[PDB]
């Protein structure tokens, strides 16, 4: 046959040029039928729609292909609450839409991928169909109809081959639970093969840690009830024999690193065997390889295990991964926060030594930092030489932050307006974006905050912000204290020692304060500053212009978050004032969280919350009385009122208080109180020292995960706070608190449990404030406010 | 400069070249630039205005103003010949 | 007479199938915020108790019911509604 | 809108985006060279005066009549 | 309630129309051990030895009754013997094969032991391996038992006395489907899942032939519905059952080769009454075609998702109660109710009995309510 | 994807496409794309769809319809082994690249952007190289002849930003290789010259002053 006719047929919307490309042999080429079939399945390689009719009558190449509804002008409808957007996006992954002519096997793989999705989920009661009713003239009408069931609602998880270890024990070591009794309501049910695997892993690893080194992984499976849900989880395994970790032996390809590693490898022989030992003992040494710098090693921990002798020798032989290479860090995005801001947020750098460790540090660094929703660390390969590997990483931006309108409860105040505009990730270029405009009726605050914690140096933090609030709520005349409080401050953090930072806050505050009360503390301050308050009216006024500095430092030895286990929160803070400040005085505040369970079972656990505050006025210009910690309330002493302990609110008498508010303000008001009223609950005194004991142990009436999420706290912790700067001439008939004995008696129990969505702290304390300075209440309740 | 009391600069400084006496040993005159390439993996620095003469270094001390400088400049000409070895490992 | 029957051993490498995917999605979440200490002195209550709903990605709105009591000033019922749009 | 944020004829960026600063030659001195044509390099040589910027238009590349 | 009332997937369900009480079913035997069980899935047939209505609970409680109003002879909560914490929760799997003075039981814990029928206390004890799925089969002293995971054991009525273990085939994922391991002419023959049926030696488990028949989940992932349960019926040394999806061959004990087919209905329970058989399928309707070609003269499709138990063609009445506590008699042919008791909400998992025509039922509640109609 | 409800009764492709040209000259590219796609749905046939798709592309970009634009791209180039308009498309496709441009707002001060996505830049580069080589004849031909070098210079500025990051971070060691990488890219971009003093000082820090002076006198005589 002589191909003389470039003869393409059907010609619906085809690139006939691409069709002529599709034939390898062109026309006018006298070729055998072998080349004919070659060309034929080459046209089949178009793989869009190929309705072949190859005819050879004379020399015309009558190769006809007919078009059909094969245009995939589909539609879509008939679906349940299954994620439609995943459906559409995976259709796009297949590209199946208008065009892409059609393919019964492609629509089949779409439908069946959805079906096996159901399967893997176990929702999997497939009522599945991709109805293709083609619209006329080759067009298409599709209906995706899928009535399904629910996922694996966990039925029995029956454990097989178990012994010497109660089933519920390792169950608790696992994830799967199917219980909602009177006991709890949080039990839910679902499926995952991976849950099964990981539970097995926990199981046999645990057994290793019990010294049960040998183990028999038996085929554990799950029968599934037909015609409905039902999940009977055959936990078919066998524990294998108990053994002791007798020895640890190394012969791995290295150079001197053997001794460089043995100190870790070295352990006390004959240990009760532990698989977690094996884990840690290979982890540390891979980390040391990194501390030398290579690719990643083979680590064979061959356990020489002998029965009736419990022996686990560990021929732990490790051959280092390949040598130091360079790499190509490339990250895409590059928005208002340009790449460099992340390039510094990642502890790794090309040119120096490489390592999955450093790139990992970058991973988690961006993770907990965040300007996005992903850390797509993807390493790749440069040819020629096994180095300069392509590590090109992606993030999914979390941009356009908080647009907020807090509207709250007029009808006592004005309806509280709050505009919260926090568009970090937008001017999170390197900066902070904090816009807080709030006002209810008289509590008018504004926060404008911007912080490049990296100003020209990652270490160099730059937080500039104005914090201005005015308290304007009053109820009387010539007694109406009002506070407008502008404060402009810039902060400069400095950790170079990790979890060891000092922060310099340089800030001024203007604070106009009118119609001050006849409080003998504020009046003490007035006469200190020389002011002679009106001994009749609560009327005096002063403008507080204080430029000042504060040093805030913290060390942090922490081991975990959501459930705190080992905590070292070491927090000093000292406010110092310059002669530019209207007063000369220095606050010192010490904050110590010191938390260690001696029990690795976390049942003998010693914890300390300890706090101290002391003001240092230079006389006449002292610690502006309000410049004080809040003793009481629930700061750490609870069932009380904060900044009420110690000093007692003695108001110098003002029966000339100009319309007593009808006892909406008393104690030296017009209709108020006579010669100095020793009302209770004045600001805590100059010196405050409080210490707090804490301990925990799980109760034998719960599950272990609860303990992982619950915190029972025991405490009879007695603080004391007193005004060092004290006079007894006026406090003659009234008590005197320069007194390191302002003790309580709060026989207190508390409980803080955090649901995966919220914590809660509820307490009963039988209180006996030795010095009272507070109200006595037994119900110290609140739910953890996750900041 | 002064004693250990001035503006402190102690985060982690990071530069990596796990160079050892392997380097001292494996090298003679007329070294095979490609074999010594694999022996060294990455050829860091070549003369852009001259032959290869690969230039390596170890300048690393984390934090404090101190740092190393352990250079590996190695002659690499045409015909794949190392005629000379160059290292100033001292500051 | 010729002889070319097998006289060979070829070798190649390929890949048959690779398809793999996973789905994910959320519906909502809620963050409630509450606190109440009794008084427990004359007896009444005093609390600041509210909430916030965390919808899939973008919608966030918070309620707060607060109250101060037993003072010469008393916040009786501070119902406080807010919203957050970090979309 | 009635103020800004439009794009109908102004070419994105500007004509300085159309061209800001032309190239310039350097000369590696004796015995010292530099392999530069390594990557995306198809020698740009135009006689012009092909329309550019506002002169350039991207109107639908249709046919004479339809 | 309209909030946790309109947020779940549903398919369909009948009303079971036209209740016909042509007879008058009187539960002349009315007794209940309560538990029993409430929801689970296993074979847990209670036994009987000449009117002795053996009772029990899903806790190793080995109780009794006799054909009475229900009157116990003994109750022995033989859950465990010296387990982890003194009679651990001993669920049950495998009906009671009371043979001789040996009450015969097995539990998912792979615990098997004879019990003196006079007390239900141990006649012998041989705890086993593998989740004890099936009931004891004390067949001519060859006490043959398979545990769910595709391993079978041969024991003796003496004290267990393992004879030959048959670690047989299993699907990729263990699932439903249990088979009749009955032995005829000295042949350990048994059905099986995976569309497979096995004929082995009842001395070694040595196969004489094994036949693979039809399909199920796996590369054709049939999803969630009543496929064919693999427990057959055999007459004349010829096995009769659907293949695995409703394809009813006949397979001779000596051959097992495919005989006449009935590619119809993924039925699970079935009793043959002289080469008549009956269909219930996947929504629990009845188009009861018999193996006599296509004799559907027994069809009663009034049940839509109305799960049921094995039929009983006793007293000539086509009788079987559903798995929803309701009780149903039927015309000898199709098929309106010669009687019907839409009575309980029990649900049922093991096999009741009509012995002496007495409706020896094991209900989840109202356990043993035997009825006269 | 598949939207743009056909709230209009179906009509011949010619008159509806005439309405499409009406909106084309009218600038309502939303409804224009609406009716164009409505045609190609009601008409997955016809060479009329050729011009329908061309106008689809034009109203995409005049409307900033990016993913729709890519759809037009691949679908048509499947239909296009060659076409009278491909270089147009070629410029358009390079145009497609810059389509990822807009990020902020400036009226008198300005913000920087030439330190961002290189991939689409290189893509447009290839686009216009293939244009000028296959089409050394168009308005797009000359505009691309200059566009190529402009965006290569923009790339130079990008690479400057990249290098200088590590430099200021003291992470010069990588930039030591990076500068010769820029050379394998370009010495002639002004940004290169701009960076050369930086690599010279790096040299000096690391005692390649022996070549820092070289590059310094190179930017002296060679450069300004």
């Amino acid at each position: 046959f002589v191909v003389k006719d470039i003869h393409f047929e059907g010609l619906q919307r085809v690139a006939v040029g691409a069709a002529l490309l599709s034939m390898p042999v062109r026309t006018g080429d006298t070729v055998n039928d072998e080349d004919i079939s070659n060309t034929i399945r080459a046209l089949f390689a178009t793989g869009n729609f190929e309705d072949v009719r190859v005819l050879r009558d004379g020399d015309t190449l009558l190769v006809q292909v007919k078009e059909r509804p094969t245009i995939a002008s589909i539609t879509f409808s008939g679906n349940k609450s299954v994620k439609d957007d995943m459906l559409k996006q995976n259709l796009e992954a297949s590209g199946v839409r208008v065009g892409e002519s059609l393919d019964r096997t492609t629509i089949a793989d779409i439908e069946k991928g959805l079906e096996d999705f159901y399967y893997s989920v176990g929702k999997y009661s497939a009522s599945v169909k991709a109805v293709v009713t083609p619209l006329p003239r080759n067009r298409v009408d599709l209906k995706l109809v899928f009535q399904e069931g629910v996922s694996a609602e966990i039925q029995q998880i029956n454990i097989v081959g178990n012994h010497a270890f109660t089933t519920d024990e390792l169950i608790s070591h696992f994830q799967l639970r199917d219980e909602v009794p009177w006991w709890n309501v949080v039990g839910d049910r679902k499926y995952q093969k991976q849950k099964l695997a990981g539970d097995l892993e926990t199981l046999r690893s645990y057994y290793l840690d019990r010294g049960y080194a040998r183990f028999n992984i038996d085929s554990t499976q799950v029968s599934l009830t037909p015609d409905k849900k039902g999940i009977y989880v055959t936990v078919n395994i066998t524990e294998g024999d108990q053994y002791k970790l007798s020895g640890v032996e190394v012969s791995g390809n290295l150079a001197g690193h053997s001794a460089e590693i043995e100190q870790l490898t070295k352990i006390e022989p004959g240990e009760l065997y532990n698989g977690t030992k094996v884990t840690k003992m290979e982890d540390d040494i891979k980390k040391l390889l990194g501390r030398y710098g290579y690719a990643y090693p083979r680590v064979q921990s061959m356990p020489e295990i002998n029965d009736a002798d419990k022996t686990v020798k560990l021929r732990v032989n490790v051959d280092a991964g390949n040598r130091f290479y360079v790499r190509k860090i490339r990250f895409e995005g590059n928005d208002t926060s340009k790449d460099a801001v992340l390039r510094r947020e990642m502890r790794q750098m090309e040119g120096a030594w490489l390592g999955s460790d450093l790139v990992d540090q970058g991973k988690e660094r961006l993770n907990r930092l965040g300007f996005f929703e992903t850390v797509d660390t993807d390493t790749q390969r440069v040819p020629g030489s096994p180095d300069q590997v392509d590590v090109v990483y992606k993030v999914k931006e979390r941009n356009t932050g908080s647009f907020n309108f807090g509207i709250g409860y007029g009808t006592e105040s004005g309806v509280s307006f709050q505009a919260g505009v926090q568009q970090d990730n937008w001017l999170g270029t390197g900066y902070a974006v904090g816009i807080n405009g709030t006002k209810n009726d008289y509590q008018t605050y504004a926060e404008l905050s911007v912080t490049n914690p990296y100003f020209t140096v990652d270490g160099v933090s730059l937080g500039g912000r104005l914090f201005y609030n005015d308290f304007q709520a009053d109820d009387a005349d010539l007694s109406d204290y009002t506070n407008k409080s502008y404060g402009t401050d810039v902060t400069l953090g400095f950790p170079i020692n990790e979890y060891n930072s000092l922060r310099a806050g340089l800030g001024y505050v203007h604070n106009s304060l009118s119609n001050m009360q006849p409080q003998v503390a504020m009046w003490r301050y007035l006469y200190s500053m020389g002011e002679h308050p009106s001994t009749s009216d609560q009327d005096n006024s002063f403008k507080t212009d204080d430029f000042t500095f504060n040093y805030g430092w913290t060390y942090n030895k922490l081991d975990r978050g959501y459930f705190p286990t080992d905590g070292s929160r070491v927090n000093l803070t000292g406010k110092v004032t310059i002669p530019g400040s209207d007063n000369e005085y220095y606050k010192v505040t010490l904050d110590t969280a010191t938390y260690v369970p001696i029990d690795d079972d976390h049942k003998w656990v010693v914890l300390g919350r300890t706090r101290w505050g002391y003001g240092d006025g230079l006389g006449g210009k002292e610690m502006p009385f309000y410049e004080n910690f809040y003793a009481g309330g629930s700061s750490t002493v609870r069932g009380f009122q904060s900044n009420t302990i110690g000093p007692k609110a003695v108001y110098f008498p003002h029966q000339a208080s100009n319309y007593d508010p009808d006892y909406d303000y008393e104690c030296a008001t017009q209709d108020g109180a006579k010669d100095l009223c020793k009302s209770d609950d004045a600001v805590g005194g100059n010196a405050m020292a409080v210490a707090s004991l804490e301990f925990i142990t799980p109760t034998p009436f719960i599950s272990d995960k609860y303990a992982n999420s619950v915190r029972t706290s025991f405490f009879w912790d007695m603080g004391t706070v007193w005004d060092t700067n004290w006079d007894s001439s006026q406090y003659s008939g009234y008590p005197d608190y320069s007194d390191p004995s302002n003790i309580r008696m709060s026989a207190g129990i508390a409980l803080q449990w955090m649901s995966p969505l919220g914590p809660l702290v509820f307490s009963y304390a039988q209180p006996f404030k030795k010095y009272d300075g507070d109200k006595a209440e037994q119900f110290q309740f609140n739910i953890g406010k996750t900041w | 400069c002064s004693t250990l009391e001035r503006v402190v600069y102690r985060p982690d400084i990071n530069q990596g070249n796990y160079l050892t006496a392997n380097d001292v040993s494996k090298i003679r005159v007329g070294m095979t630039q490609q074999q010594v390439a694999y022996a060294l993996g990455t050829p860091l620095m070549s003369d852009p205005f001259g032959t290869n003469t690969w230039f390596y270094v170890f300048r690393q001390q984390p934090g404090h103003e101190g740092v190393t400088q352990q250079t590996l400049t190695l002659t690499f000409n045409s015909s794949g010949v190392l005629t000379n070895i160059d290292n100033k490992p001292a500051l | 007479l010729s002889m070319k029957d097998k006289d060979y051993n070829p070798l190649i490498g390929r890949t048959g199938v690779d398809v793999g995917k996973s789905f994910s999605g959320k519906d909502w979440k809620v963050t409630a915020r509450a606190g109440l200490g009794y008084q427990f002195d004359d007896s009444r209550m005093l609390m600041s108790v509210g909430l916030n709903a965390e919808i899939r990605d973008n919608v966030r709105f918070g309620l707060e019911f607060e109250k101060s009591a037993f003072g010469k000033y008393n916040v009786d019922n501070a119902v406080n509604a807010n919203f957050r749009y970090s979309f | 809108c009635s103020s800004d944020s439009r794009y109908k004829r102004q070419v994105s960026g500007d004509e300085a985006y159309l061209e800001a600063a032309p190239l310039a030659e350097l000369h590696a001195p004796a015995g010292m060279i530099l392999p530069v044509t390594s990557g995306d390099y198809a020698i740009p040589v135009t006689n012009g005066s092909g329309a550019v910027g506002k002169a350039l238009d991207i109107r639908p590349p249709a046919q004479p009549l339809a | 309630c309209s909030l946790f009332n309109s947020e779940e997937d549903v398919v369909k369900m009948s009303p079971l129309p036209t209740v016909e009480n042509q007879f008058t079913p009187t539960t002349a035997w009315s007794t209940s051990v309560g538990s029993g069980i409430g929801n689970f899935y296993s074979n847990l047939h209670p036994a009987l030895a000449d009117n002795v209505v053996y009772a029990a609970d899903r806790a190793g409680l080995v109780k009794a009754l006799n054909a009475d109003d229900g009157k116990e002879i003994w109750s022995v909560s033989l859950a465990e013997k010296d387990g982890w914490f003194s009679k651990e929760p001993a669920l049950l799997s495998g009906g009671v094969t009371v043979s001789g003075g040996h009450v015969y039981i097995g539990s998912e814990k792979a615990q098997v032991y004879a019990l003196n029928t006079s007390d239900g206390t141990v006649a012998w004890q041989t705890k086993v391996a593998g989740e004890a799925l099936s009931r004891p089969v004390v067949s001519d002293g060859l006490v043959l038992i398979h545990t769910s995971n595709g391993q079978l054991q041969a024991l003796n009525e003496a004290d267990g006395a393992v004879k030959w273990t048959v670690n047989l085939d299993m699907p990729s994922l263990s699932l439903r489907g249990e088979s009749a391991p009955t032995t005829a002419f000295g042949a350990a023959v048994v059905g099986g899942d995976n569309g497979r049926v096995s004929a082995v030696l009842m001395e070694q488990g040595q196969m004489i032939w094994q036949q693979r028949i039809s399909q199920a989940t796996g590369s054709t992932e049939i999803d969630r519905l009543s496929d064919v349960d693999t427990t057959p019926v055999v007459v004349n040394g010829v096995v009769f059952a659907l293949a695995y999806n409703g394809n009813l061959t006949a397979l001779d004990l000596r051959s097992g080769q495919i005989m006449w087919k009935r590619e119809l209905g993924s039925v699970n329970d079935f009793i043959v009454d002289g080469n008549r058989i009956y269909l219930v399928d996947q929504n629990d309707r009845v188009m009861a075609l018999t193996i006599d070609g296509g004799v559907t003269l027994w069809t009663q499709s009034d049940l839509l998702h109305r799960l049921l138990t094995s039929p009983v063609l006793y007293n000539g009445n086509l009788v079987v109660g559903d798995s929803e506590g309701y009780l149903h008699w039927i015309n000898v042919e199709d098929g309106r109710f010669v009687a019907q008791q839409k009575v309980d909400s029990s649900g049922f998992q093991t096999e009741p009995v009509a012995a002496d025509g007495k409706l020896l039922i094991q209900a989840k509640d109202g356990t043993v309510y035997s009825i006269t109609r | 994807c598949s939207g743009s409800k056909e709230e209009v009764p179906d009509n011949p492709p010619n008159e509806i496409y005439a309405t499409a040209q009406q909106k084309l000259q009218d600038g309502n590219w939303r409804q224009a794309i609406t009716q164009l796609e409505a045609l190609d749905n009601r008409y997955p046939f016809g060479p009329y769809s050729q011009q329908v798709q061309l106008d689809l592309i034009y109203a995409y970009y005049k409307n900033a319809d990016l993913p729709l634009a890519q759809a037009a791209i691949d679908r048509f180039i499947r239909l296009n082994p060659t076409h009278p308009n491909i270089d147009y498309v070629m410029y358009m496709r390079g145009l497609t690249n810059m389509a990822l441009d807009d990020s902020a707002l400036q009226g008198f001060f300005g913000v920087d952007r030439s330190d961002r996505d290189p991939q689409h830049a290189r893509a447009a580069f290839s686009d216009f190289s293939k244009l000028v080589r296959g089409y050394p004849n168009s308005q797009y031909t000359t505009d691309a002849t200059k566009r190529l070098v402009f965006l290569k210079d923009r790339l130079a500025k990008y690479e400057y930003s990249v290098a200088e990051y590590y430099t200021e971070r003291g992470a010069w060691v990588a930039v030591v290789n990076r500068v010769e990488g820029m050379l394998r890219d370009y010495p002639d971009t002004q940004a290169t010259r701009d960076a050369l003093p930086l690599m010279e000082n790096a040299y000096r820090q690391m005692q390649m002053n022996a070549q820092a002076e070289k590059v310094a006198k190179i930017i002296a005589a060679n450069s300004s």
